[PDB]
RNA sequence: UAAACGAUGUCGACUUGGAGGUUGUGCCCUUGAGGCGUGGCUUCCGGAGCUAACGCGUUAAGUCGACCGCCUGGGGAGUACGGCCGCAAGGUUAAAACUCAAAUGAAUUGACGGGGGCCCGCACAAGCGGUGGAGCAUGUGGUUUAAUUCGAUGCAACGCGAAGAACCUUACCUGGUCUUGACAUCCACGGAAGUUUUCAGAGAUGAGAAUGUGCCUUCGGGAACCGUGAGACAGGUGCUGCAUGGCUGUCGUCAGCUCGUGUUGUGAAAUGUUGGGUUAAGUCCCGCAACGAGCGCAACCCUUAUCCUUUGUUGCCAGCGGUCCGGCCGGGAACUCAAAGGAGACUGCCAGUGAUAAACUGGAGGAAGGUGGGGAUGACGUCAAGUCAUCAUGGCCCUUACGACCAGGGCUACACACGUGCUACAAUGGCGCAUACAAAGAGAAGCGACCUCGCGAGAGCAAGCGGACCUCAUAAAGUGCGUCGUAGUCCGGAUUGGAGUCUGCAACUCGACUCCAUGAAGUCGGAAUCGCUAGUAAUCGUGGAUCAGAAUGCCACGGUGAAUACGU
């Protein structure tokens, strides 16, 4: 058997424990985007790759077509309702 | 020694020949003629009856140590003697080397 | 298909090309049909001369043609006469004032070109191929050549079924790609069906 | 009467072993077995020997002797007839005609073998993105038409040949036309060809009008060409790809395929080519009657990563000078970079596991770690797979003709069934503005800059560039701000109109794109299925081929750049 791909740490934090949300949250190779995504809803709020992957994959599948201003913002409400 | 100093690089060359030398502890202990062998000694007849079949095949006298399970049949210079404690085979050994390095005389 | 053809990919190694000038684009298409006009009308012209190679190469606006044979002096001729004949037609085929040299092909069984075309030549001559097969076969082998492969193709013999054989001997490894690989074919143009024969000389490696 | 069988008559003798079981018994342990004998029965290995082989092998199918029974190709047939026997029931004894050239035993190979395992693989598991819904692009079958040319037609046809259809194209057809022909060679006659012309026709051509008549002219005629005359002949995208060559796909970059010599076997043949592991690998160690070899696998070839050396332009600007401040110029040759050559990665080392080995597990150094990465490379053979239409080719077919030229119009016609896509179906967003950072390519009837006109297809002028020198070409995505607020909409572009803009004799058939103008169907789509384990999927742009003109297709380049793997 092989190990799962070893990720850089986040390097805004030097954290590892962000860059994989910001990967899955990301669509069609947009990580420049992903930042303005997610930063907004995380800088402005104030085995180990089964269960944390699969449960923090349903956070972010729920923001495609729910019809509003932008979910841009909606799952920085859905991520404050979560928290 | 040359391919490594020429055609083949260092590392390559030294693992095949490195996989390799394990053959010549029996290989080289038969280059002084060819082989062209005259005569055989084997010290467990049963063990190693082949080559002894391969001997008499080639009708080549056979010296042969048998005791217990190993035949004569094979063999035409039986010495029925063990095949095991070491001190005995080794006297054998040094005996028939003797004779054989003084047979020019 | 199965295989490479053994020549074209070791073009970038030990085997040289055949046909060296360099010229534009505007060029390339003229010269490169002007390298076929020449050719055609030189091997058809020399077809019982054993033309091994012909090399095209044009230095400066004047293509020197030479020509890999077995027997020169079918194509030199007397004092060169034949050669000077052939030059004219290439002069005036090729719109350059063309030279043709001409080069020895020692041990000629042992070229590719020329066993394909020897085994051709008494093919349609209405013989038994196994044995004229096996005549490249064993000749190769008192002169060289570790390693050679000689395959025949479809309507062997007269019937209705097309058969392939090939009768491997030595080492041929076409894999190995500094083999230096001798391979060419030809056809056979019998009373029945067409056979082409396909030929690699291993001569050995780099 | 039974396959009443060990398919093995009875009796005796002799001929190596090993492993048992059952039942006596002697010596010594005077414990019960015990240790050592010694009988009888009996099961199984195996030696010599024997056997066709399988096998048997001291319980012989060995080596012999005594006597008995029996056999004499398969079928007819253990049948008919007779006899004897039996309660009929049937048994026993036991033919022949006729027919066949075999029937048969044992063993060898390899074939269904629906009684197996093992291993590997985006095959499944996980995750990601999708196609099947719609509109267009293209392709395939089906409808009509003169034709909608032909072939491809499970995986291995269906954005296939075709990498590019206004005529030509194009192989199809309507009409006109030519019959040694449009195309090739040979014979003869003329005229040079070529150039300028008209007239009839759509042209192929035909009827005419002028110039020329050129180099030898060794005086002919060649040197060329054109027209004509009879003939050979030409010509064919005509037909068979199961006649083929050649070339291609196919299982499948799957790992097996065989040979020399040996050995075994009377022999066909087996061995090699086997177990354990191990590898991506018939990769390799260990024990093995086999050693080896060949094609096989890897590697050698190309590319990429680190570093170095050389050269320093059209490329670069670390240092200096001032700068028409822009590497712009001196100048520097440091650096990137450019292209040549080397070094570097080799389980090399270390620890541990593993038989100590192979190998593996990690670590160290190292830019690169365990074939570092990606390409090229496809074994014997598999599909009578496909191509006669790229070409060659056997046979067959028409030679005032499916031949050929020309014009035209087909090839793109729809009423559909389905691939392959692109467009998308939007609020990780769309629109407006400032708006940075690519690589890789191409450019001479060409890329074509600046400027101007121009709403633009763009147009006019026209520098440079046959190019690390200029153009293609501002790369978008991305960033900052604002805005659009679910509106079948600011999305989306089909569809349709006016005009264009370019290419060419000529675009409506059947070109592209644009200015302006439409503005519908499409808000994620059914079971099902496809691709994918890293710079990878997923986006966004870039160039190129073919190409007068004609990319949702192909090829190549870059930017941004993921998530998952418990295992078979």
């Amino acid at each position: 058997v092989i190990g799962q791909r070893k990720i850089l740490p986040d390097p805004k934090f030097g954290s590892e424990l962000l860059a994989k949300f910001v990967n899955i949250l990301m669509v069609d190779g947009k990580k420049s985007t992903a930042e303005s995504i997610v930063y907004s809803a995380l800088e402005t709020l104030a085995r180990p790759v089964r269960r944390n992957a699969l449960a923090m994959r349903w956070i972010v599948e729920a923001a495609r077509k729910r019809g509003d201003k932008s979910m841009a913002l909606r799952l920085a409400n859905e991520l404050s309702d979560a928290a | 020694q040359d391919g490594t100093f020429d055609k083949l690089t260092k590392k390559e060359a030294l693992m095949r020949t490195r996989e390799l030398e394990k053959l010549e502890n029996s290989l080289g202990g038969i280059k002084d003629m060819g082989g062209l062998p005259d005569a055989l000694f084997v010290i467990d007849a049963d063990h190693e009856h082949i080559a002894i079949k391969e001997a008499n095949n080639l009708g080549i006298p056979v010296f042969a140590i048998v005791d217990t399970n190993s035949d004569p049949d094979g063999v035409d210079f039986v010495i029925p003697g063990n095949d095991d404690a070491i001190r005995a085979v080794t006297l054998y050994l040094g005996a028939v080397a003797a004779t054989v390095r003084e047979g020019r005389s | 298909g199965q295989k490479v053809h053994p020549n074209g990919i070791r073009l970038g190694i030990v085997k040289p090309w055949n046909s060296t000038w360099f010229a534009n684009t505007k060029e390339f298409a003229d010269n490169l049909d002007s390298d076929f006009k020449v050719r055609q009308y030189l091997t058809k012209e020399l077809a019982k001369a054993s033309v091994s190679r012909i090399v095209i190469e044009r230095p400066a606006k004047s293509i020197r043609v030479t020509i890999h044979t077995a027997r020169p002096g079918i194509v030199i001729g007397k004092k060169g006469e034949d050669v000077e004949k052939l030059r004219k037609v290439v002069a005036d085929i090729a719109g350059v004032p063309a030279q043709i040299n001409i080069a020895e092909v020692r041990k000629p069984e042992l070229d590719a070109k020329l066993v394909a075309d020897s085994i051709t030549s008494q093919l349609e001559r209405r013989v038994m191929f196994r044995r004229a097969m096996k005549r490249a076969v064993q000749n190769a082998m008192r002169l060289g050549a570790k390693g050679i492969k000689v395959e025949v193709s479809g309507r062997l013999g007269g019937a209705e079924i097309a058969r392939t054989e090939w009768y491997r001997e030595g080492r041929v490894p076409l894999h190995t790609l500094r083999a230096d690989i001798d391979y060419n074919t030809s056809e056979a143009h019998t009373t029945y069906g067409v056979i082409g024969v396909k030929v690699w000389i291993f001569k050995g490696e780099i």
